[PDB]
């Protein structure tokens, strides 16, 4: 039942939510030092981003719970804007610190927030940018030039520009998400860099081998699948046994009678429709050999999230059994083909009844290459879907964010009272962004801002400093290719995410 | 997982195993004096050891550089018997040199180098100094004599070696070129006297059934068998232990005594006088085959048994599985006779001729398991030396010569090489010190003569422990045999040298 | 809550990666020396092959729990490097850390690492040969499978391991692709002999189920059949007593196996061999009864093992007595039964030329640990082929290429310059370190004979001779006989360059004050 | 180190001396008793070196040494357990110096225990030769001693009856040792101190026979260490009932082995039967030892195993654990066997006459009371002790620690003969015997400083005459008021200092 008061609980709130971003300071452009973070429980805990870490990072702090939660109420979104909310918010609340002493404190403190952060919003949609299929692009090469944004600004090489239409298949495909849970992406270590693939189904990376794998199909162009979430192996169903013996006759029998069911809980399913089986848990020996003994294709160890894409994928469903299942909980595709990719056996799956799943197939023929462009397709896909879901597209690095402060360094002449202090603030907040990916461009922020700033005395369309060219610029010509609409959600949290506890100087809590 | 790098791994290398290589080299010579058995954990009951392997098989040590060289000491004790509180020594002789030579910049590398080419250059000198005497079976004879005792030189028990090696040589004497030391039937019983230990020309028992099957058989065949008897075997004379009914359980015993009476059948039917079983024999079978003139004796040394096989000519009953079928031990003399107070079954007309039971026997069994860790030894020692009959002059004669040969070789060498081989050689002329120290008498006097002598080069006056100071080496028995020596040199500088190559040593202890 | 800054936290990366970079240098080469483990229960066993022992080494800290990560990719195509990466991975490390505190991003010179990285590739890929052959690779292989037996194990050639680990490869590297893999064949360390006792096997081989030694040992066909269905009549790993209505019919008992083990043995005869590989272990007393009806059955092995021998055939398993079959049955092209050590008893030798997806070579030693680094030693020799069969390609040295490769990555430095000039100035040295660090764990002064090759190098050009792994007084990689995949230490230069960039992940050091607890 | 050895030894030669010096001030009677605190925390007073060292000890290993000294000198003797513990801290002070003064501990020792040799020499040299054969010469320097000593009273009826077992048990002229093997200490519980007695059979611990023969004439002497009631489960009989049906079914072979092991005593034949107790043998079926003893056997039911143990070894009665085994041979003969409640109260199995390995006699210590028992204990041990002392070193010797004090004078000389690097070692061994007297001469009181000046040197001048009466304790002669050392009990302590010490200057 504890509390404290006044000024002093609200500026101990600021740096609980401060630090975090003090981590994420630019972990967009991700440049900078990773530790690797093992928590209490032996867990390596590591990010893409810093709402992975914040998502593991747990606070008694309403405080810095709240912006934790309202970057993550910005996070699952658009699977992005975190940092910036990060930043933003404790930004504000980091700014306002040395004018809480002076105070901000009477309620003149939360208004200049939202007052000011339509402005922004106010500048944004009227600085906007819409694309489409036939305007500048196929909004396909769009998609390409946003994953060409995307995928092309942390690097890696001219596939970029290969993946940035290739991306966008299943994308197109799949387009009703700002993400990929329908798409997914195959990692594939061999072939090589020049080739990724794209499957208009999940396609397995690998199903494994047994006692008759070889001598069970790969190929169906009529795979009726059981979907299994549970293993069949020699472990499964028990072949121990023993029985009294004046004669050796029921040695064969009292194994055999176990022997039976291995087949028989198979064959059930194998029996009623299924074709495929794939369990997304081991099959052992005895239990393969009547899949062997069947010729049914099995599958055991399998991924779930492409056999639950499968599910998706099919229109089958994930079976918890191997029994008391109909033909319909069977997947199905025109398309089960499995020709071994590297060291993948890669199981083809398409011509689904629906295929709510289409999975681009990204093949490096090397490790590396890959995963930074995996990255970058989740990059691509939180854009290029979000390019398709919203068409108007403002430019990030430092484009408006420069542009605004710009204004909003201009803004401050007419407010002069206790909120002028807030201008300035809420103003280079906009700036302190990029004044790392300055950094990550290698650039001294400031002089860049600042230039940037006279370069919004001089430009201000979408000049701004990019690290996507390390360069100061037009960020929307530059190929820094964002919707607008994630902006007015930043902003929208940006100065409203910051005055939840300045609106609290006097924080409660209990032991109940 | 602790990562030690050089000086920390081989400091803590150094001070246990060089101490280790210490209090057994307290033990080292039989004016190694006596080190009171401190025990580590447990038996707080104390021995006294002129023998520094007893230390190292009582006292644990921490030092993982230290556990290497016990076993490296057992490797001697069991392997090549005596030698054992030496190997430790004269690797932790090296050891201090590589004191030296890490902290003096030396890379343990360069540190094996030398002592790779340097190992062989004593082993050289110390095959000039291997010169053949057992050439002849009286030398032989004397050859043994010679090494054989000098083995239960340092081991603690160096008196009743008078009766001892006498019979330790006369077994070898009875090898005759082939050693067999299985065909040696040891037999550690307690009764009579220490110098009533015994040499039975055949095989014999330690296990008496006793009178009731017959003692003394001329011509009789020894079954050799793991059959049981009441422990129900193969092959059903009548119901052995299971239940197949409500009475079957009581059929068991009336027709597991048919079963124990065709067990004597069975056993019997081989035309045996005697019945060895390493396994049980129930009383009934037993007394029918003393019923059947057939001796059954219970529970028969393993060894025994394996040794009846091996001596006598017998095959195991491959536990009652040849139930008629087994090959017999056949010795045509069976005695029953106490050597020490208690009745053995001695068995003579066995398939060897060098098959032989040495019985060692105790007036106290502190000294009789002594005799027999001095037993063998030698016998290790003694099967070489049949093997290789030759010596080489010890007391420090050959380590100085030695000592001067791989030094002046050193000293020929001296390239990376010798910052090891002068290393090497120290330790050459460096153990000479530790026996006479042990005997506590100056070796800076003796050493640096005995240096002096094995600098006009020397196989004779070496460093006598016996008198405290030089002496003749003429093969007088403080003459070793090349035997030894040439395991010793082998396996001592390696523990140093396996401890060179690894100071990187990985500790999640 | 625990706050490290920029440098804090890679300084706190930099304490025990370094101490354990410092253990990777002092085994580098014949001039190194190598890592005794003691384990958390005191188990004391000399080791090498970092990843090897960075797995027997414990990691708490970050940066080593990548090593065991890293440098485990590095062993398996590669087999050696993985002591290297850590090396260079420590070595490129403090590069990075005193430019770091030279006021250097890691925004500036770590792409110039891997930007050197390629270059240096670029440079090590022409550096002796990208070029072998099935013959060629061979003496390679041997100055490979001579000192790879002759480092780890011994430092003698060991011919009967030596080319039999190399052909081992050679007999499933046209199996598959001209590409074998590292499972595609196998080691299996038993010891009834000494070192060279071993055998090469085109199949898995296993102690053949013997119930009494007297009863006949017999091998016949090409063929095996593997059983999980009865071979005879088979025994669930449970006891079956001894229970019958009558004093005859025990004997009645008596026939009921002897009949049921040729019905079945002559269910198995048609089927494969006449031997058994069974999932079940049968009753011995039974089992020898049927060794008395000879045929051997082989039981009391593995479940797993059925598995490993069909699938070593490419066949299966009969799952049930009326499922027998031939297919499921396991096959061979010779199934012989040859003595396990020179006095044992004779294991099952099962050859298989009707599929190998895997040749093992089955290997014996006077003791684990030298069988074990003689297993130990084979994996490398595999590993290191296991990049031949893919580019037939070497190099001579990591004294020779690498003072090589910073030599084009040297003056490279200047030729960069802003941000990378100091990547390829603290990327070409980090590469001679390793000759320094060679020459430092040598008996040579680290910085004389790393200037030995320096100068060799103002001479002497993507040389074929460079500094002593084997710690001679000449020093000529190619007949130091040193010998790398340049795939591996291309490979090698990838993944050792690797881990450095990788502490720079994204901007989060962030921790909630456990980044280890 | 042979330093932090010598640090140990050094600890070895200091507490050797520390728990030890309680024995010195303890020599003989005039030694003083110590009150001595236990384990237990309980008072004990004690004037003898057997006691004191093996009461309340310690860890160290001197006091492993400590209990070994007086032990070895009991198995040895029984005689001088103080006087043992007296010689080794005299060494002790002969050796701490040597290696102090430069001399090695081998070296130490190798003059300590052949300087004991040359010493000890003259010991035997400056003794008498006694006769062994006479039953007199034996009690004389029995009682000799006993008259030195304490015991006296039923010593002087039983030190006699000691020689009557010792008469009987002399074979030789030098008696061997006249191991008390061939003597048997019994007690009877009724009776007096004359009841004491000496029987060539075995007198046995009370007798149980219930229907059967109290004196047995030839008799066998059987042992039944197996059982006369059918192996236990649940009761002492075969007889456990569940049903009738099954019970005329159980009557059919419980009747054996009560009749026939039982019987089986008199089928070899029995006059006597050993059996050890009801609680050492499982069941013992009286119903089956009732008609057992009504078949006029001699049965002693419930018969302590020791006794048997002397009657199996000395009375020859050989070893039946089983039917296998028993016999009519292996029971031993008594050529009379009886149970006597004779010689006061109570029950007592004797054997009377016996065919017998050594010579074997039983003499049974007895009183008008328990300790009356107990003195005559020693009343007849302690003459067979200094006897076996006085037989097993044939010639007897002045005692009272002059033969200390008189080759004291002389070995130093003799080492001083000896030159070397040990003459400095065999003389501060020499001096060693010095010592004991001292403490004596000081425990007896007044002045031992005095005590050994004089008489080493009146051991250059008169020896045997001047020399320590342990009455006296100072100049005097121990053949004037009578003190005998039996050699043994003078030899046995001799080298056991020397031994222990030569390994404890050994041990490292």
């Amino acid at each position: 039942t504890d509390s404290s008061q006044g000024i002093p609980q609200l500026v101990s709130n600021i740096s609980a939510c401060q630090v975090i971003a003090e981590a994420v300071r630019t972990t967009l452009g991700p440049r900078g030092m990773d530790k690797l973070i093992v928590d209490g429980r032996g867990k390596a805990t590591i990010s893409n981003d810093g709402a992975t870490i914040l998502k593991l990072l747990d606070v008694v702090h309403p405080a810095a719970k709240t912006l934790v939660d309202i970057a993550k109420s910005q996070d699952a979104e658009v699977g992005d804007g975190t940092t910036s909310v990060t930043l933003l918010a404790a930004e504000f609340l980091k700014q306002v610190k040395p004018y809480v002493e002076e105070g901000l404190h009477p309620q003149i403190i939360i208004r200049a927030f939202r007052t000011a952060t339509q402005l922004a919003v106010n500048k944004i949609k009227e600085i906007a940018v819409t694309v489409k299929k036939a305007d500048k692009v196929e909004q396909r090469k769009l998609l390409e030039k946003c994953a060409m944004t995307a995928l092309s600004s942390k690097l890696i090489s001219q596939q970029k520009a290969f993946f940035a239409k290739m991306v966008v298949d299943a994308v197109m495909m799949l387009d009703d998400l700002l993400q990929l849970k329908m798409i997914g992406i195959k990692k594939v270590q061999g072939g090589a860099l020049e080739d990724s693939q794209l499957v208009a189904g999940v396609a397995f990376k690998k199903t494994f081998s047994y006692a008759g794998f070889e001598m069970q199909p790969k190929k169906y162009h009529n795979p009726k699948i059981a979907l299994l979430n549970v293993e069949l192996e020699l472990k499964a169903e028990k072949d121990n046994a023993e029985i009294r013996v004046h004669t050796v006759e029921d040695y064969q029998a009292i194994v055999d009678a176990e022997w039976n069911i291995l087949y028989d809980k198979l064959e059930k399913i194998h029996h009623s429709g299924a074709k495929v089986v794939l369990s997304k848990l081991p099959i052992g020996d005895v239990a393969t050999q009547y899949f062997a003994d069947r010729d049914m294709f099995c599958a055991g160890r399998v991924p779930e999230e492409d056999l639950k894409r499968t599910m998706m994928a099919c229109g089958g469903s994930i079976q918890t059994s191997v029994n008391a299942l109909s033909a319909d909980v069977l997947g199905r595709c025109q398309v089960f083909e499995e020709t071994q990719i590297g060291g993948e056996r890669y199981n083809f799956f398409t011509g689904c009844p629906k295929a709510k799943t289409c999975t681009f197939i990204l093949r490096g023929g090397a490790e590396q290459f890959m995963e930074e462009t995996e990255r970058s397709l989740h990059d691509a896909i939180m854009i290029v879907r979000r390019a398709i879901k919203n068409d108007s597209v403002v430019a990030g690095g430092g484009a408006i964010e420069m542009e605004l402060s710009k204004y909003l360094r201009d803004y401050s002449r007419t407010i002069p009272g206790k909120q002028q202090l807030l201008i300035g603030a809420y103003a280079k907040a906009l700036e302190i962004i990029p004044r790392q990916l300055c950094d990550n461009a290698g650039f001294d922020a400031t002089n860049i801002l600042n230039k940037l700033r006279a370069r919004h005395a001089q430009g201000g369309t979408w000049y701004g400093v990019d690290i996507n060219n390390e360069d100061i610029a037009d960020n929307f010509e530059a190929f820094v290719w964002e919707p607008a609409m994630v902006r007015i959600n930043a902003l929208t949290a940006a100065s409203e995410a910051a005055c939840l506890i300045v609106s609290v100087d006097e924080t409660i809590k209990n032991p109940r | 997982a602790d990562e030690e790098r050089a000086e920390t791994a081989r400091l803590t290398s150094f001070i246990g195993a060089i101490a280790i290589g210490d209090l057994v080299k307290s033990t080292l010579g039989p004016k190694g004096m006596d080190k009171i058995l401190l025990s580590s954990g447990r038996d707080a009951s104390l021995m006294v050891t002129n023998d520094g392997a007893t230390i190292l098989k009582n006292i644990g040590v921490d030092n993982p550089a230290a556990k290497v060289l016990v076993d490296m000491s057992r490797v001697q004790d069991d392997e090549v018997g005596d030698g054992t509180t030496s190997v430790t020594v004269l690797a932790a002789e090296l050891l201090r040199e590589a004191e030296s030579l890490i902290a003096k910049k030396i890379h343990p590398q360069t540190i094996i180098a030398g002592w790779r080419e340097a190992t062989k250059a004593a082993r050289e000198a110390l095959l000039s100094s291997a010169v053949d005497h057992g050439s002849d079976e009286v030398k032989f004879r004397q050859d043994l004599m010679n090494i054989a005792g000098t083995t239960l030189s340092s081991k603690l028990l160096t008196h009743h070696k008078d009766h001892f090696t006498k019979l330790a040589v006369e077994a070898v004497l009875r090898l005759k070129g082939s050693g067999n030391l299985e065909a040696i039937h040891i037999i550690k019983k307690l009764g009579g006297s220490l110098a009533d230990s015994y040499l039975d020309e055949g095989f014999l028992l330690d296990k008496k059934i006793g009178v009731n099957q017959p003692k003394r058989i001329e011509n009789a065949k020894i079954l050799i068998a793991n059959t049981g008897m009441d422990t129900d075997k193969i092959k059903i004379f009548g119901s052995r232990v299971r239940v197949d009914s409500t009475a079957k359980v009581a059929e068991i015993e009336h027709a597991e005594k048919e079963k124990m009476k065709e067990k004597v059948e069975r056993i019997l039917k081989h035309g045996i006088n005697c019945f060895i079983n390493r396994q049980l024999i129930y009383n009934y079978p037993e007394q029918l085959f003393g019923a059947a003139g057939v001796m059954a004796i219970e529970h028969a040394d393993f060894a025994g048994v394996e040794r009846l096989a091996l001596v006598t000519g017998g095959e195991i009953a491959s536990t009652f599985d040849h139930p008629e079928l087994v090959k017999l031990g056949s010795c045509k003399l069976i005695e029953e006779v106490m050597i020490g107070e208690d009745k053995l079954i001695h068995f003579s007309g066995v398939a060897l001729g060098e098959a032989c039971t040495i019985v060692l026997r105790g007036a106290t069994q502190q000294i009789l398991d002594e005799a027999e860790r001095s037993l063998h030894d030698a016998l290790c020692v003694l099967a070489q030396t049949v093997k290789d009959s030759r010596t080489v002059y010890g007391g420090g004669c050959s380590e100085m010569l030695m000592a001067h040969a791989v030094t002046q070789l050193a000293n020929r060498t001296p390239g990376k090489e010798a910052v090891a081989m002068e290393s090497y050689a120290k330790a050459l002329r460096m153990l000479p010190t530790i026996i006479a120290d042990n005997a506590g008498y100056d070796s800076a006097d003796l050493v640096a003569q005995l240096r002096a002598a094995h600098s006009e080069g020397n196989t004779t006056a070496g460093l006598d422990m016996r008198e405290g100071t030089i002496g003749d080496m003429a093969i007088l028995g403080i003459t070793e045999s090349f035997q030894v020596k040439r395991q010793v040199l082998l396996s001592a500088a390696e523990a140093a040298e396996v401890i060179l190559r690894v100071d990187n040593i990985i500790k999640a202890a | 809550k625990s706050r490290l800054m920029g440098l804090e936290a890679l300084k706190s990366h930099i304490m025990a990666a370094k101490a354990v970079a410092n253990t990777m240098r002092t085994s580098l080469g014949p001039n190194g020396l190598d890592k005794m483990m003691v384990d958390k229960d005191g188990d004391v066993t000399v080791t090498n092959d970092g990843a090897t022992i960075l797995s027997m080494m414990d990691v708490d800290h970050q940066i080593a729990k990548l090593m065991v990560e890293l440098s485990k990719s590095q062993d398996d195509e590669i087999g050696d490097g993985t002591t290297g990466v850590v090396v260079l991975a420590g070595a490129l490390l403090e590069e990075a850390e005193q430019l770091l505190d030279r006021g250097i991003h890691p925004i500036r010179i770590a792409d110039g690492y891997e930007q050197a990285a390629r270059v240096a590739i670029e440079h090590l890929d022409k550096i002796s040969d990208s070029v072998l052959v099935d013959i060629k690779d061979t003496e390679p292989l041997i100055q490979t499978a001579k000192t790879t037996l002759g480092s780890k194990v011994v430092n003698s050639c060991h011919r009967q391991m030596a080319e039999i680990a190399v052909n081992a490869v050679l007999t499933v590297a046209d199996m598959e692709r001209r590409d074998v893999d590292f499972e595609l064949i196998k080691v299996e360390g038993k010891v009834g002999g000494r070192l060279e006792d071993t055998k090469l096997i085109k199949g898995v081989i296993v102690d053949k189920d013997f119930s009494h030694p007297q009863m006949p040992k017999k091998v016949e066909d090409a063929k095996i059949a593997i059983l999980t269905c009865p071979f005879e009549p088979p025994k669930p790993k449970t006891k079956h007593k001894l229970d019958v209505t009558s004093v005859e019919d025990y004997k009645a008992l008596q026939k009921y196996e002897k009949e049921k083990f040729e019905e079945m043995i002559q269910q198995i005869k048609e089927t494969g061999a006449n031997l058994a590989i069974c999932q079940w272990g049968f009753d011995d007393e039974a089992n020898h009864l049927l060794l008395q009806n000879n045929l051997p059955a082989v039981r009391w092995v593995g479940g797993p093992e059925i598995e490993l021998i069909a699938i070593a055939t490419g066949g299966r398993i009969v799952p049930r007595f009326s499922e027998l079959t031939a297919e499921k049955l396991g096959f061979a092209g010779l199934v012989q039964e040859i003595s396990f050590g020179t006095t044992k008893d004779k294991m099952l030798v099962i050859e298989q030329c009707k599929n190998s997806r895997a040749v093992t070579i089955f290997i014996r030693g006077g003791n684990k640990m030298i069988i074990e680094e003689a297993k130990r030693s084979l994996h490398d020799a595999l590993c290191v082929i296991r990049n031949l069969i893919r580019d037939n390609r070497v190099v001579y040295g990591g004294g020779a290429a690498e003072i090589s490769c910073a030599l084009a990555v040297s003056q490279e430095a200047d030729k960069c310059p802003t941000l990378e000039q100091y990547a390829m100035r603290a990327f070409a040295d980090a590469l001679e370190v390793i000759p320094m660090a060679l020459s430092e764990n040598s008996g040579m002064n680290p910085i004389q004979t790393m200037t030995e090759v320096r100068a060799r190098q103002v001479k002497e050009m993507n040389p074929a001779l460079g500094i002593d792994c084997l710690h001679k007084g000449t020093n000529d990689m190619k007949q130091q006989h040193v010998i790398e995949t340049l795939i591996g230490k291309k490979q090698q230069i990838s993944l050792a360059t690797q881990m450095v960039r990788m502490i720079l992940k994204i901007d989060d050091i962030r921790k909630p004050g456990e980044s280890e607890e | 180190d042979r330093d932090k050895p010598a640090q140990i030894r050094f600890s070895n030669i200091s507490a050797a001396k520390a728990v030890a010096d309680a024995i010195r001030t303890s020599l003989g009677p005039k030694g003083m008793d110590k009150m001595i605190q236990d384990g237990k925390g309980d008072v004990t007073i004690t004037n003898d070196g057997a006691t004191i060292l093996k009461q309340m000890q310690v860890l160290h290993p001197a006091a492993r040494m400590l209990v070994e000294l007086s032990k070895a000198q009991d198995i040895e003797a029984g005689d001088g357990t103080t006087s043992v513990v007296i010689i080794a801290g005299s060494l002790l002070d002969s050796c701490t110096k040597l290696l102090q003064k430069g001399i090695h501990p081998t070296i130490i020792s190798e003059s300590f225990q052949k300087a004991l040799e040359k010493g000890i020499e003259i010991l035997t040299d400056m003794s008498r030769p006694v006769e062994l054969s006479d039953r007199e010469t034996l009690l004389n320097s029995a009682t000799t001693s006993l008259n030195s000593k304490v015991v006296s009273q039923y010593s002087s009826l039983l030190s006699p009856m000691s020689v009557n077992a010792v008469m009987k048990v002399i074979d030789p002229a030098t008696a061997t040792s006249v191991d008390l093997r061939d003597i048997k200490i019994v007690k009877k519980l009724g009776g007096t101190i004359d009841d004491c007695e000496l029987v060539e059979g075995l007198v046995l611990t009370q007798k149980v026979s219930n229907s059967g023969i109290t004196r047995v004439e030839k008799a066998k002497i059987g042992l039944i260490q197996f059982c006369l009631s059918a192996p236990k489960t649940d009761m002492d009989n075969q007889i456990v009932v569940s049903d009738y049906a099954q019970m005329d079914r159980v009557l059919r072979e419980e009747r054996a082995y009560i009749l026939n092991l039982v019987k089986q005593i008199k089928k070899t034949g029995c006059n006597v039967l050993l059996i050890q107790k009801s609680i050492l043998r499982d069941a013992l079926s009286d119903l089956a030892l009732h008609f057992l003893n009504k078949m006029k056997i001699m049965v002693i039911k419930d018969i302590e195993r020791e006794d048997i143990e002397f009657i199996c070894k000395t009375i020859g009665t050989k070893p039946v654990a089983h039917i296998d085994q028993f016999t009519a041979d292996m029971l031993g003969s008594a050529e009379l066997a009886e149970e006597v409640n004779l010689n006061g109260s109570g029950k007592l199995l004797k054997i009377t006459g016996c065919a017998s390995p050594g010579k074997t006699v039983t003499i049974v210590v007895r009183g008008s009371n328990k300790l009356v028992i107990e003195e005559a204990e020693r009343s007849i041990h302690d003459a067979l002790c200094v006897i076996r002392c006085l037989v097993k070193k044939r010639a007897l010797i002045a005692g009272g620690g002059a033969p200390e004090i008189e080759l004291a004078l002389r070995l130093t000389e003799y080492s001083r003969t000896l030159s070397g690097m040990e003459s400095y070692c065999v003389r501060a061994f020499a001096d060693a015997m010095e010592v004991i007297p001292s403490t004596l001469a000081e425990n007896a009181g007044l002045n031992p400083i005095s005590t050994v000046t004089e008489l080493r040197n009146r051991h250059a001048q008169g020896e045997k005459t001047a020399g320590i009466n342990v009455r006296k304790g100072g100049i005097s002669n121990i053949l004037e008021e009578l003190v005998v050392q039996p050699l043994l009990v003078s030899v046995s302590a001799l080298t056991l200092a020397t031994e222990t010490v030569r390994s404890i200057l050994k041990i490292d």
